[PDB]
Parts: structure tokens; C-alpha cells; sequence
């Protein structure tokens, strides 16, 4: 009953929020059934367990990103009761959900055009998927068919749209899809769909920065958190499916000591297989503690990361022509991770840590400050060193000396502005 | 708002006067003749005219001092207010006969509470409102006795007996049960409970529907329910529903068509209209 | 408009109240199996403050877990708005919408582990019968 609850109240209110605010409002719900004793699994992952392996795979053939973030949105668009309203800056999510849902012969349309009515009714007919743009000046005729008003009358389902009656088809879906993440919907349309917002932030690039280093330098722990993850649901199901083959066999042979051999052989390693998953059971709460300890450790270069995407995305307020993109800075990373003739032969992980950070400091500022005005270059270089002050440990924060270096010169302070000395002047003094 | 100043030019010719609300005495006047003309029904009470008057014209008084437009938008009171609570008393007495005053100051203090409580949006504020409306009736009426105004519940329903009496909450909150059973059987598939302010606003929705009113105006968050219980309310008073599902290639004349739909079925025929309809059917100010 | 706030009758009618979230968790959660007889009674959690015995059971306190939920949400919107800004509104709509997911994903989940359990039994009296084959 509680983890029932806890992915029920993430899955039907924790939509539109970022990372963290989903993380924090699923550690307030557990918090308080912990308060209740309500028996709720612990550390419980949502990523699997609305969802076995084989549609996880099926989704990331299907173009879509391997973000947690995107992965749960995943789960919200697969189980929905309110059709969902897909916020994305960029084109991902509607390429995956129109490559999900090519056999069902989804259709592209937006609320501008004339013909949205038409092909409204006309996948209502065949009870084709309607995928639908440009939300943002919301078109009322749609209201029935959200509030998912059906008038059965006569053994058959029925839907009113306008003065028009239409025979509501099964297997009918529509997926509300808009690509400003900055607009204000009314309350009306809020209450009606399910929110899912796939809009970067840095608590979602930082948890894509901290899966991708733990990918690439420690494989390892990377290993470890995915048996992690696979423990809850995926090792029982392949363990209930390899039951199911021995159980065949077995009724096959029906219990020949002729064929001893053959089964005790399947047994044997049914039996391997049940110690090694007993035994990651009875290592787990290890393993949590050593992955914990290594994501504190990387952990201040994936809000380094963080920081440095968003203040290139910030540099657009300096000059129109400093426009820069996710992928861009993607590609910065991957490169400092992957090719880098730095970590040709270093082998200490701290030490590769090091090396990673400063690289990708130098990295991003070489390629930033090629396409930058020279009079900007010092700026962002001011702003890197302000990046890894707070990332840095064992210094102080420096924020009152920062904010009168920046702002607190413009203080109303010129009474009692004495001459002083003759080398201070007016200004000066 | 809405409102556009007349230019100079054609100021110039035309005269202005303001007509403010009628003040105390003139509202006094009006309707204590009112009064005088409602309860000529039952000889028994016209006595007790003058009174009634002065105690309405007081509570709306006060009414008037707090609740200003800047508290909210929608607490604005005009005499319009005043003939509403008029002609609840009148239908409500209507088929009332040989009533003492303990039933005239009962539906005095219904309408009271159906007008100028159920409109506040804070509990202190309806609090206010209840402890004025005693202190009212015990002011202008004080040799009536107290089993009026403490009745907690004082909620009148027409569903139960034949003629508008007073009713138990119990006993109303089993039928209602009964009847939205009934109701969610035939159409509205979707179960509904029902809780204590739901039954509360479906009995202010059915009184506001008994009279020869025009309209109900339902303040609140989307998807809260007004729609549903206005459904309900005349799913059982027979009040047809007529919705607008406007679209965005919708115009002004389409709204004149079914306005004048709705009027010649509601008139050119004595069934009885509930027309529903909401933001999302207003574009323009037409 | 002052005229139309002026020309009829005016119903405030606000936002689901405590109670109301309550008795809604209880009556769309009625046919669910959530009755736990050793379920040792904690303290505190104040969210609705008519509790129906003073010593909560599971299905009540599954309930309260929810009308909090929903007070959370609420809180959230409020923090979020307060900060900044860029918040959307949630109605009792998206309660119901919560307590139809978790009742259908109750159901889901119980039926799979008792689909589970009963082929867990049939293997081990078919495993049972083998054992007796083989010691014939
Ligand atoms: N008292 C209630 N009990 C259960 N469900 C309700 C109740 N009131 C409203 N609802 C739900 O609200 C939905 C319709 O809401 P609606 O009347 O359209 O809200 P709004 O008037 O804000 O548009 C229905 O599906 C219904 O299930």
C-alpha cells in the first residue's frame, strides 16, 4: 500500500516539476508514512518499478534520452488517466512519441491551423493518436473530450462536440504537446491534463553529468547501481522465467533418472543463480553505502557542469551573438571525458578527477571564448573562477566581498566624504 | 469597468444626475410597503411588518459598512439584494398559511444566510454574518422567543413533505443520498460522494432554481464541482440543460441564436431551463 | 463586473475542505483491501482533525496519507510561488485523478503478486507430485 501510494502521488501530482522538487515532495510523502508506520518499501526507485526492462528498451530504441528525468516522464505518458500535456524545448519527446506510436498511426497537427478540427474528428473515427502543438492558444472545442464525457446511450458510447454527435472509437488517445517551457495556463486547462515537463534545469543536467562520469570513469560503481536497480523487479522476473523453462522441462522428462543429469544441471545453476542474487541482497545496503561515497565524490564537478551550461546560456544577455545550445556543451563534455590527452595513462581516480575538472574548465572557456568578443573573454573567465570558488573546499564563500565588488559600490555612502590626503581625490576618497 | 468616457462635445447638451442607493429611510419606505403587500397573505403577522422591514434594512446596513470591493470583487450590495430576500419571503410564505412568527423570522433568517453568508470566502467573516443576523432579530424582535436563531442547521427543502417547510439534516442527507444514487445511475457514470458543504450548495442551487430568478453565479476553482451539482440540482427539479460548446471559429451571433433558442423554449414552452455555461464559452464582451 | 456580481445571486464555492478530501479518500478507496489487523497504531500526524476513532487503523491512516499528500502539493505550489513564481493550480480534479491511480495500480499489483503466489503453489505440488515419481 504505500509504495502503491508513493508512485501513485508522483505519477499523478509530481508532473512539471523539476528533479529536485520531485525529489523532495517523494521525501516529504515517504517521510510521512514512515510518520504513520504506513510499511512502504524502502529506497524504493520509480524508474522500474512501474516498469520492467523490455519497454525501457523499447523507449530508448524508440529516440528517446536515457535521463532519469526523461525516463520517468516516460512512465507518466504510459500510464495516464488526464491525456498529458508534453512541455519540451526541445524536439525530443515528440519524435519519441511519434516513433512509440507508428503502428497505431499517430497524426501531426497543431491549434493554428484550419484543419485541426478535422482531423480531430477524423482520429476520433479510427481511434487514431492525435499528437497536437502549439497549446498555448488553447482551443475550447477540445473541453468534452478532456473532461472524457461519454453519453452511452443504446449499448454504445457516445461524444458531443459542438452541435456535432460523434461515436467515441477506443484506443483513443491525444497528446497535448506545446515548445515554450514560459507560459501560464489557466486553471481550466491545468485541472484537465497531466503535466509532464521535460524542460533541462540544472538539478536535471546535473544528475545526467553525474550518471554520465559515473559511466565512463568508474564502470564499476556504474555496474553496481544498475544490479541496484535491477534487483527490485528485473533478477526476480528472469528468475521466475527460468523457474518456468525448468518447470517445462521437467514436466517434459517427467522425472526420468535417465535424464538426472540434464536437470540436476539446470538445477545446479538455479541454485547459483538464487546465492548470487541472495548475496547482492544480503551486500546491498554495502553497495549503497560505496555508491553514496563515490557520487560525494564526483558530485562537485556535476554542479560544476550545471553552472558552466547555465552561464553559457546566460551569456546571451551579454550579445545577441553568444546563442549556445545543451548539445553544445554536451559535446564539450563528452570530449573532455572521452578524448583527452590527459588521461592517457593516469590511472588514481581522485587524480582523474582533477585532471577532468580543470580540462573541462580550459575546454569550455577555449571553445566559449573562440566565438566571444575579445573585450568579453575576461568575463567569462571571471565567471569560471567564481564556478569553481564554490566548488572549490577549504575556502571561504567570499560572498560579501563579491557582492560590494560587484553591486555594493553603488552604496549611499558620500556623506562625510573627507579629502584625506592629497593623493586621494574626490572620487578616490 | 468596461466603460468609456462620453466625449465633451455631446456631454455639453445632455444633463447628469446621480442616483445613488436609496438611503436608509427610502429603503425603508419601499419595502416595508412591500412588506405590508407580502403579508396581507396571513393576517396574523402584519403586525409585524414595520419591524421586519427595519430589521432587513439594518443587517443590510452593515452588510453595506463591510465587505467592500476592495475586501473582494464580488461583495458589492445594491436593493437588488433586498427584492431578492422580498420575493424568497413571498415564495417561501406562498403556500405558508396560519405561520407564527417563529416560521417568519425562521425563513427571514434562511434568506439572510442565503444572500448575504454563502457569498464570503473566510470563516470569520460568515461568523460575523450569523452573530449579526441574531443580534438582529433579537434587537428588532426580542419578545420572541429563542429556538429560531440557534437552530444550527436552519435549511429548508421543498423535496421532503409537499411545501417549503423546514427539514432535518439527516433526513435530507439520506434522501439526497438516495436521489444522487439514482441520479449517477442515469448519465454522470463517474461516482459522487457526498460531504457536508456539497449538500450545502446543492440546497442553495435548488432554492436559487424554485424562484422566479434569473441567473446563479458559482464562484470557485476549476474542477470543484459547480457543474456537476448544477447538473444534478436540475436533474431534480427538471430543468433542462443546455450546454454551448463554443470552439475558436465561434461567433457573437451564435451565442444571439442559442440565447434565442433558449428563451423560446423556455418560454413559447413551459419547460424549464438550467442553462450552463462557463469562462471558456466567453471570448468578447459582447 | 460589478453589474453581474450585482444582478444575481453569488456562491462561494471553494476548494475542497479537509473533511471533504477525507471523505473522498475513504469512499473512492472503499473497495480496495487495506485492512491490516497488526498494525501497530503510531502518534501524531495531525492533517484532518477529525480522526473517526482516536486510534487510527490502515485504511484511515492510508487516507489521512493522502488528504496530506494533497495539503503538500498545496504547500508546494505555495513555496514555489512565493520563490520566484511559475506555478499551475491543483484542483480536486487532480485528487481524484491520485486516488484513481493509486486504486488502479493497487489492484494491478495485488492481482500480479497473487497470479505469482498461485503459480509459485501449482509448481511446488506439481514438484511434489514429481518427488513421489521418483521415489515409486
Ligand atoms: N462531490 C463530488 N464527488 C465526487 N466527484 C466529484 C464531486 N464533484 C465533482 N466531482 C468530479 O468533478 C468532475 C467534473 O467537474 P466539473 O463539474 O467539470 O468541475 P468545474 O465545474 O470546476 O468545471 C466529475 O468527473 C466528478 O467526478
Amino acid at each position: 500500500a504505500g509504495d502503491c501510494l508513493l508512485s501513485a502521488a508522483f505519477i499523478a501530482y509530481a508532473g512539471y516539476f523539476d528533479q529536485q522538487m520531485r525529489q523532495n515532495l517523494f521525501t516529504t510523502w515517504s517521510h510521512h508514512l514512515q510518520q504513520a508506520n504506513i510499511q512502504f518499501r524502502t529506497d524504493i526507485a520509480r524508474t522500474e518499478y512501474l516498469s520492467n526492462a523490455d519497454e525501457r528498451l523499447r523507449w530508448q530504441a524508440s529516440s528517446l534520452p536515457a535521463d532519469d528525468l526523461c525516463t520517468e516522464n516516460a512512465i507518466m505518458l504510459k500510464r495516464f488517466n488526464r491525456y498529458p500535456l508534453i512541455i519540451d524545448p526541445s524536439g525530443q519527446a515528440t519524435e519519441f512519441i511519434m516513433n512509440e506510436y507508428k503502428d497505431r498511426k499517430i497524426t501531426r497537427t497543431s491549434f493554428l491551423d484550419d484543419a485541426f478540427r478535422k482531423n480531430l474528428e477524423s482520429a476520433l473515427r479510427f481511434g487514431n493518436p492525435l499528437l497536437v502543438q502549439d497549446v498555448e492558444s488553447y482551443d475550447p472545442v477540445l473541453n468534452p473530450v478532456l473532461n472524457r464525457e461519454v453519453r452511452r446511450t443504446g449499448g454504445r458510447v457516445l461524444i458531443t462536440l459542438g452541435d456535432q454527435d460523434i461515436d467515441l472509437s477506443p484506443s483513443f488517445v491525444i497528446f497535448l504537446s506545446t515548445r515554450d517551457p514560459t507560459v501560464e495556463f489557466p486553471p481550466d486547462l491545468c485541472s484537465r491534463v497531466t503535466f509532464v515537463n521535460f524542460t533541462v534545469t540544472r538539478s536535471s543536467l546535473q544528475s545526467q553529468c553525474l550518471n554520465e562520469v559515473l559511466k565512463a570513469e568508474r564502470p564499476d560503481v556504474d555496474e553496481k547501481r544498475s544490479d541496484l536497480l535491477k534487483l527490485q523487479g528485473e533478477f526476480q522476473l528472469r528468475l521466475r522465467q527460468l523457474e518456468k523453462s525448468l518447470l517445462q522441462a521437467l514436466n517434459e522428462v517427467k522425472g526420468r533418472i535417465l535424464d538426472d543429469d540434464t536437470i540436476i544441471t539446470t538445477l545446479e545453476n538455479l541454485k547459483r543463480e538464487a546465492a548470487e542474487v541472495t548475496r547482492k541482497v544480503e551486500e546491498t545496503d554495502i553497495v549503497m553505502q560505496e555508491v553514496e561515497t563515490v557520487s560525494q565524490q564526483y558530485l562537485p564537478l556535476s554542479t560544476a557542469c550545471s553552472s558552466i551550461y547555465f552561464t553559457m546560456e546566460s551569456l546571451k544577455q551579454i550579445h545577441f551573438l553568444y546563442q549556445y545550445s545543451l548539445q553544445f556543451f554536451l559535446d564539450i563534455y563528452h570530449n573532455v571525458l572521452y578524448e583527452n590527452p590527459n588521461l592517457k595513462g593516469v590511472t588514481d581516480h581522485t587524480q582523474r578527477l582533477s585532471i577532468i575538472t580543470k580540462d573541462l574548465f580550459q575546454v569550455a572557456f577555449n571553445r566559449v571564448a573562440r566565438g566571444m568578443l575579445h573585450q568579453d573573454h575576461i568575463t567569462f573567465a571571471m565567471l569560471l573562477a567564481r564556478i569553481k570558488l564554490k566548488g572549490t573546499v577549504g575556502e571561504p564563500t567570499y560572498d560579501a566581498e563579491f557582492q560590494h565588488f560587484l553591486r555594493g559600490n553603488e552604496i549611499v555612502l558620500s556623506a562625510g566624504s573627507t579629502p584625506r590626503i592629497q593623493g586621494l581625490t574626490v572620487e578616490q576618497a | 469597468p468596461g466603460r468609456k468616457p462620453l466625449s465633451h462635445r455631446f456631454l455639453r447638451h445632455v444633463p447628469v444626475v446621480y442616483v445613488d442607493y436609496p438611503g436608509p429611510a427610502s429603503l425603508t419606505q419601499i419595502y416595508g410597503t412591500f412588506n405590508r403587500a407580502m403579508l396581507r397573505l396571513i393576517p396574523s403577522l402584519r403586525t409585524y411588518a414595520e419591524p421586519l422591514t427595519a430589521a432587513m434594512v439594518e443587517f443590510y446596513t452593515m452588510s453595506q459598512e463591510r465587505f467592500t470591493q476592495d475586501t473582494q470583487p464580488h461583495y458589492i450590495y445594491s436593493p437588488r439584494e433586498m427584492t431578492r430576500w422580498v420575493r424568497g419571503i413571498f415564495e417561501a410564505l406562498r403556500p405558508l398559511e396560519t405561520l407564527p412568527v417563529e416560521g417568519l423570522i425562521r425563513i427571514w433568517a434562511h434568506e439572510a444566510l442565503r444572500l448575504f453568508q454563502d457569498r464570503l470566502v473566510e470563516d470569520e467573516e460568515r461568523r460575523w454574518t450569523d452573530e449579526n443576523i441574531d443580534t438582529v432579530a433579537l434587537k428588532h424582535f426580542p419578545n420572541i422567543d429563542r429556538e429560531k436563531a440557534m437552530s444550527r442547521p436552519i435549511l429548508y427543502s421543498n423535496w421532503l413533505s409537499k411545501d417549503y417547510i423546514p427539514v432535518d439534516q439527516e433526513e435530507l442527507r439520506d434522501y439526497v443520498k438516495a436521489r444522487l444514487k439514482v441520479f449517477y445511475e442515469e448519465e454522470l457514470d463517474v461516482p459522487l460522494v457526498l460531504f457536508n458543504e456539497v449538500l450545502d450548495h446543492v440546497l442553495r442551487i435548488d432554492r436559487i432554481f424554485r424562484q422566479p430568478q434569473g441567473h446563479l453565479l458559482l464562484i470557485g476553482v476549476s474542477g470543484a464541482g459547480k457543474t456537476t451539482l448544477s447538473r444534478f440540482v436540475a436533474w431534480m427539479n427538471g430543468l433542462s440543460v443546455y450546454q454551448i460548446k463554443v470552439h475558436r471559429k465561434y461567433t457573437g451571433e451564435d451565442f444571439d441564436e442559442d440565447l434565442r433558442t433558449v428563451l423560446r423554449r423556455s418560454g413559447c414552452k413551459n419547460e424549464k431551463i438550467a442553462f450552463i455555461m462557463d469562462e471558456s464559452n466567453v471570448l468578447d464582451s459582447g | 463586473s460589478p453589474a453581474l456580481f450585482n444582478r444575481c445571486v453569488l456562491n462561494w464555492f471553494g476548494d475542497w475542505s479537509t473533511e471533504a478530501l477525507y471523505q473522498v479518500g475513504k469512499e473512492f478507496t472503499s473497495k480496495m483491501d487495506l485492512e491490516k489487523p497488526n498494525y501497530i497504531v503510531p502518534d501524531y500526524m495531525p492533517v484532518v482533525y477529525d480522526k473517526l476513532p482516536q486510534p487510527p487503523s490502515h485504511r484511515e491512516a492510508i487516507v489521512n496519507s493522502c488528504v496530506f499528500v494533497h495539503q503538500t502539493l498545496h504547500q508546494a505550489n505555495a513555496r514555489l510561488a512565493k520563490r520566484g513564481g511559475r506555478t499551475m493550480a491543483i484542483t480536486p480534479r487532480h485528487y481524484l485523478d491520485f486516488i484513481n491511480h493509486y486504486a488502479n495500480l493497487f489492484h494491478e499489483k495485488r492481482s500480479e503478486l497473487e497470479e505469482q503466489q498461485m503459480h509459485l503453489n501449482v509448481g511446488l505440488r506439481k514438484i511434489k507430485e514429481t518427488v513421489d515419481q521418483v521415489e515409486e
